[PDB]
């Protein structure tokens, strides 16, 4: 029998390369419109990744659909600052292995506004100094942070998979230091960030849902986000959806 | 309306 840890660990989704063209010189457009091409390659990954996840299958399949339209940004983004963290201390932005994007092509027109925000995440890892393990709990509660303003079709089910993956993270964090009360500040300290990411994250969705809207910039979206976001447009615009905070 | 190529996957049926 496998601990839910090491399942975890297991089916984590291997880092994908972008394929970019380094041959060629880089525009914003082009940029965007590659990094929204792997970010399309990334969410299948994450969906076949949830379709794994213990308990996620006991959702309604209507459920399914809204935890992961409404938390795919989240999942990225904090994906890209763990790698950022892994790869260059939080120093660059590391999309993918061929896609490392460092202080000098930030310069670039619009790129600025948009790297300062994702690089808040990573930094946020190297303050706190996250481990793997921490990381991997953390990831699967932002697929489970974000509901409808009027709950789930199976809520039942919902609050007992979070309150399991709450129980992980508890052990993630044992695992790194043992049975000090020094455990519940450093609890406190992983669910603030979590509390966090919603506003962070915020940013980001702006900047997407504006680039996506706004077709004089060209930014192209694959089908897998096109999709996804349009239909997610609406309901953020009318505020029915609800962060699930740990905190005050 | 619903995002077709996630709900393909998520509902796997033919
Ligand atoms: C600033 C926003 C947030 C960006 C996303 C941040 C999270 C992410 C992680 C990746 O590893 C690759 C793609 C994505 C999923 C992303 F990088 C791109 O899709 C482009 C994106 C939406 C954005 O750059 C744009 O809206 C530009 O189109
Ligand atoms: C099957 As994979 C490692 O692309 O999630």
């Amino acid at each position: 029998f496998p601990t839910l840890i090491s399942l975890l660990e297991v089916i984590e989704p291997e880092v994908l390369y972008s394929g970019y063209d380094s041959t060629l010189p880089d525009t914003s457009t082009r940029l965007m419109s590659t990094l929204n091409r792997l970010g399309g390659r990334q969410v299948v990954s994450a969906v076949k990744w949830a379709k794994a996840l213990p308990g996620f299958r006991n959702l309604h399949l209507d459920d399914q659909m809204t935890l992961l339209q409404y938390s795919w940004m989240s999942l990225m983004a904090f994906s890209l600052g763990w790698r950022s963290y892994k790869q260059s201390n939080g120093n660059m932005l590391c999309f993918a292995p061929d896609l490392v994007i460092n202080e000098e092509r930030m310069q670039l027109p619009y790129m600025y506004d948009q790297c300062q925000q994702m690089l808040k995440i990573s930094s946020e890892f190297v303050r706190l100094q996250v481990s793997y393990d921490e990381y991997l709990c953390m990831k699967v509660l932002l697929l489970l942070s974000t509901v409808p303003k009027d709950g789930l079709k199976s809520q039942a089910v919902f609050d007992e998979i979070r309150m399991t993956y709450i129980k992980e993270l508890g052990k993630a964090i044992v695992k790194r230091e043992g049975n000090s009360s020094q455990n519940w500040q450093r609890f406190y300290q992983l669910t603030k960030l979590l509390d966090s990411m919603h506003e962070m994250v915020g940013g980001l969705l702006q900047f997407c849902f504006y680039t996506f809207v706004n077709k004089s910039l060209s930014v192209e979206f694959p089908e897998m986000l096109a999709e996804i976001i349009s239909n997610q447009l609406p309901k953020f615009k009318a505020g029915s959806v609800k962060p699930l905070l740990f905190h005050q | 309306s619903r995002p077709a190529i996630l709900y393909a996957l998520l509902s796997s049926s033919l």
